[PDB]
């Protein structure tokens, strides 16, 4: 059901993009990141409306047949943007403690529709931080060149659906 | 006994038992993650590509560690395997290479990475090359492996197996696909001539 | 084992009190004793007893520049393990033969000079530079002194002159120095000349112990110029 | 607890586990060969491998807080304490102890029962005066701590092999605003 | 009178000691540089054409080895690279006594302490030791087997 994912460093930019299966291409790199930029502007000023005018943790399906915790684990992301949806798409949002935004976007439609693509988001980020972070080639807050990243999460997209 | 001084000592009609720091050697086991030997590792090889200028002296640089530390392991390794210390016996040396070059197949791996390199190959040419493959190396998985400059950590470790050993031996690694385990590694070592007719006085 | 029998015929030359003029053979002998050494092992006592012998040889067969030149080579390459025991002190005597011969020259160390300064001595009250790290030197008297590391005492310092600079060059030294310390030295003296004025530049000097001139001996760790 | 028991519990998972032989003898290894190759300059390999400590104290926390799904640590002492005796226990299995505080307990010490960086080092007698051996870990903890925000300032003040008896290491805390948008 | 050596892969001494027997009050007067590293330096050699055949089950410890014309050695090698070699015997007597097997219970025994000491990270090899405590630890190792 996802067909391309992101992640976003915590300085406001992109760091990596793959159109996994859409397979025609109309936007080129600089465009995505200007897709990531207004995310992150958005997630600025996406706390403090607080229209209130004044716990919550996700759960364990088991998604992408081992997994790595088999636990309803916690979440940071508080106050701000998880998830929206449009007439041809629907996109999702992880953030760390750190600051890593972790964007999925998906074409069709897949409460419980959030928390799967949540508990699909813990495992790139564990993904991430085990394989390109324990990597020398990889410089800080810069682009992800490991193709050893991309088929593993290139394996995840038919893992999910 | 130092190298200025002479052999010189006193006589053995006393008895000084004041000492302070000699302990157990024993295979300890406590097994630490993964991820802290990786990241130890990785910012060892972020120091050598940021010091060092090009390809073969990185490759030197980086093989000069093994060298450091393979004797050390080599002697209480054998003085493990093939022997406090209510010592039975010390058994057997080397008699040849296809002894200790099983040696590292036998019990080197099975010492670091808990398994064993799937084959330890004579070569078809020729008998100063050899070649071992490790299928999946362990220390170095996370690396993108297309520069193979990244796993001489253990060529270094092995050939430091060896110097000891008494084979002085060019030791390099390449990286094959021969298999649907993907990015094996060869550790296609040589020798040198004189060990091998050393060897090739009687065989 | 062939150096174990070797080492006993030499000192079967040195225990014989028959008397010996040298035999062309000695040559190869001596030569042979050093090259089953590598030396031009690292176990350093015993080449500090099979050059003993090597000298107790050559000075029983008297060839003159072969204790020239194995005492020279002993005396380099070796004693921070001779103190004064274990025959430093008794010798030295060895080798004021070789400098009473022709034999050696140079003085094997380059290591003499610790520093150099040209402190002065004021004199007068305003016959200074009263309007113009560089010296630009005042009629005045130096004092640039040494080292020495062996421990053997009479290396009298003579003719300690400056180089191919200008007529500011040192006098006399007739005095030694010590056995052991870093001694103090007493009046070089130049006797500086007005000159063109343009900057020149010292490195250091020659100096001859009982023996020939010297080039400059370059100061230690440092230029210290 | 809660905290106390799954940090043996996540001791078991995917990533597997190998013997602490080979990780001592490489930081052994690193710490000689910069020790040889700075003419004993004792003060210098200490920040060296201090640097080198920070420089994956950048990059462990990401792993920590991936491996281990953990929520925010609002007390800034007793959280602590109990997290980083779990939380070498993750990493390199052994457990710390936590004693020796402020009036606050702001300046509190961290005291390592056993290390096994040096299990077996007998370091020389010219290295006694300007060195710790295991710095790296003052790198590390400062950088997993300044990553959450949290300005520590970590030093040894005792170790085994320096001759004392206790290996120690005092953290004054300042503090640092802006952590995200929560 | 017993005479210590550990010499190393290229010739080097890397631990060399001498004691004595206060009933011998003394050691070897006038034989104790006879006895040195010529007569050592020729076990040497005779330890490097006898370890590298099977044949003159025990690799490591070979017992006496040679005898020079007053006495007679023995030895020890080590697949560290190091050969170990103890020179033992009252001057007086021709000393015949190889005990054979509790002086074997040395040279595996003062192994560990070459071994510990190999360990230390800071130690390189062809390197003396200046241990305090390694060497007054070997002649009471030494006063376990005389």
């Amino acid at each position: 059901a996802i067909e391309t994912i992101l992640v976003i460093n915590k300085s406001g930019g992109l760091i990596y993009q793959r159109n996994f299966t859409n397979d025609e291409q109309k936007l080129n790199s600089n465009e995505y990141l200007i897709l990531a930029s207004t995310l992150h502007g958005v997630f600025a000023i996406a706390s403090q409306l607080t229209p209130k005018a004044l716990n919550t943790i996700p759960y364990i399906p088991y998604v992408g047949m081992d997994d790595f915790f088999k636990e309803p684990f916690t979440n940071w992301n508080k106050s701000g943007l998880r998830q929206l949806c449009t007439d041809q798409f629907t996109m999702f949002i992880y953030q760390t403690l750190t600051g890593l935004k972790f964007v999925a976007i998906s074409s069709s439609v897949m409460n419980l529709a959030i928390q799967i693509a949540d508990n699909f988001l813990r495992k790139v980020y564990c993904l991430y931080s085990d394989y390109v972070m324990k990597d020398p080639s990889y410089s800080m807050e810069m682009p992800i060149r490991s193709n050893l990243f991309d088929e593993k999460v290139k394996k995840m997209v038919e893992n999910l659906q | 006994v130092g190298p200025k001084q002479a052999i010189t000592s006193e006589a053995s009609t006393t008895y000084y038992i004041s000492r302070i720091y000699s302990e157990s050697l024993l295979f300890k086991r406590q097994e630490a993650s993964l991820s802290a030997m990786a990241f130890l590792f990785q910012e060892m090889i972020s120091q050598l590509h940021r010091t060092c200028k090009t390809a073969g002296d990185f490759e030197t640089k980086l093989s000069d560690y093994g060298h450091n530390i393979g004797i050390r392991l080599l002697e209480l390794l054998n003085f493990r395997a093939s022997v406090s210390n209510y010592i039975t016996k010390m058994r057997r040396r080397d008699l040849k290479i296809l002894d200790i070059l099983q040696f590292i197949h036998g019990t080197l791996w099975s010492y670091l990475f808990n398994h064993v390199s799937d084959d330890l190959v004579k070569s078809s040419e020729r008998d100063n090359e050899y070649m071992i493959v490790d299928n999946f190396p362990t220390l170095t998985q996370f690396i993108p492996g297309e520069n193979v400059s990244c796993e001489y950590f253990v060529c270094g470790i092995i050939k430091g197996f060896l110097f000891n050993a008494g084979f002085p031996c060019g030791v390099t690694a390449h990286r094959m696909p021969q298999g649907g385990h993907s990015q094996r590694t060869v550790y296609l070592i040589q020798f040198d001539r004189q060990v091998l007719d050393r060897e090739g006085l009687r065989f | 084992k062939q150096l174990f029998v070797l080492r006993l015929l030499m000192v079967a030359l040195l225990a014989t009190p028959n008397k010996i003029a040298w035999h062309p053979d000695y040559r190869t002998l001596i030569d042979t004793i050093i090259e089953l050494l590598n030396i031009n092992s690292t176990w350093l006592i015993l080449q500090k007893k099979i050059l003993q012998l090597c000298i107790k040889v050559s000075r029983k067969i008297n060839d003159f520049e072969y204790v020239a030149k194995f005492s020279s080579i002993l005396i380099t390459k070796y004693t921070h393990l001779l103190n004064q025991s274990e025959q430093d002190a008794l010798f030295k005597e060895y080798i004021q033969p070789s400098i009473t011969n022709e034999s050696i020259t140079s003085y094997w160390d380059p290591f003499i000079l610790r520093e150099v300064v040209i402190n002065r001595i004021l004199d007068s009250d305003p016959t200074s530079n009263e309007i113009p790290a560089e010296f630009t030197c005042r009629v005045q008297n130096p004092f640039k002194f040494d080292f020495t590391i062996n421990d053997i005492q009479l290396d009298e310092e003579i003719s300690e002159f400056c180089e191919i600079d200008r007529k500011a060059v040192s006098y006399s030294g007739p005095y030694n120095v010590k056995a052991e310390s870093i001694r103090s030295i007493t009046l070089p003296l130049i006797i500086k000349k007005p000159t063109y004025k343009k900057i020149y530049e010292i490195s250091c000097l020659k100096i001859s112990i009982l023996k020939l001139p010297l080039q400059k001996f370059d100061i230690i760790n440092d230029s210290r110029r | 607890r809660s905290l106390k028991a799954m940090g043996e519990e996540i001791w078991k998972n995917k990533t597997e586990k190998i013997n602490t032989e080979l990780f001592t003898l490489t930081y052994g290894s690193i710490v000689a060969q910069l020790c040889q190759d700075y003419e004993r300059d004792f003060n210098k390999v200490n920040d060296h491998l201090y640097s080198m400590g920070y420089n994956i104290g950048c990059r462990l926390i990401e792993d920590f807080l991936a491996r281990t799904a953990l929520p925010r640590c609002e007390n800034l002492v007793k959280t602590s304490e109990v997290l980083s005796k779990c939380a070498f226990k993750i990493f390199l299995n052994i457990t710390p102890n936590i004693t020796n505080w402020s009036h606050n307990k702001d300046t509190f010490s961290l005291i390592l029962d056993e290390n096994p960086l040096a299990d077996f080092v007998e370091l020389p007698m010219d290295a006694m005066k300007s060195l710790w051996y295991s710095n790296i870990l003052c790198g590390v903890l400062k950088g997993s701590l300044e990553m959450v925000q949290l300005d520590c300032d970590v030093w040894f003040v005792s170790d085994i092999l320096r001759g004392d008896s206790q290996t120690e290491i005092k953290v004054k805390l300042n503090r640092i605003l802006k952590d995200e948008i929560p | 009178p017993q005479y210590f050596a550990i010499i190393g892969k290229k010739d080097n001494p890397v631990y060399e000691i001498e004691f004595t027997n206060a009933e011998n009050p003394q050691g070897f007067p006038q034989d104790l540089k006879e006895l040195n590293p010529f007569i050592l330096h020729a076990s040497l050699d005779i330890v490097e054409d006898l370890q590298w055949q099977i044949n003159p089950t025990d690799n490591c410890y070979l017992g006496k080895v040679d005898h020079f014309y007053g006495l007679a050695i023995t030895a020890y090698i080590s697949y560290s690279g190091m050969k170990f070699v103890m020179i033992h015997g009252n001057s007086a007597n021709s000393s015949v006594v190889i005990d054979d097997n509790n002086m074997r219970s040395f040279y595996q025994e003062v192994h560990e302490l070459y071994v510990k000491t190999l360990m230390n990270p800071f130690y390189k090899i062809t390197d003396p030791i200046r241990s305090p405590a390694f060497d007054s630890r070997v002649r009471t190792l030494a006063r376990k087997h005389l």
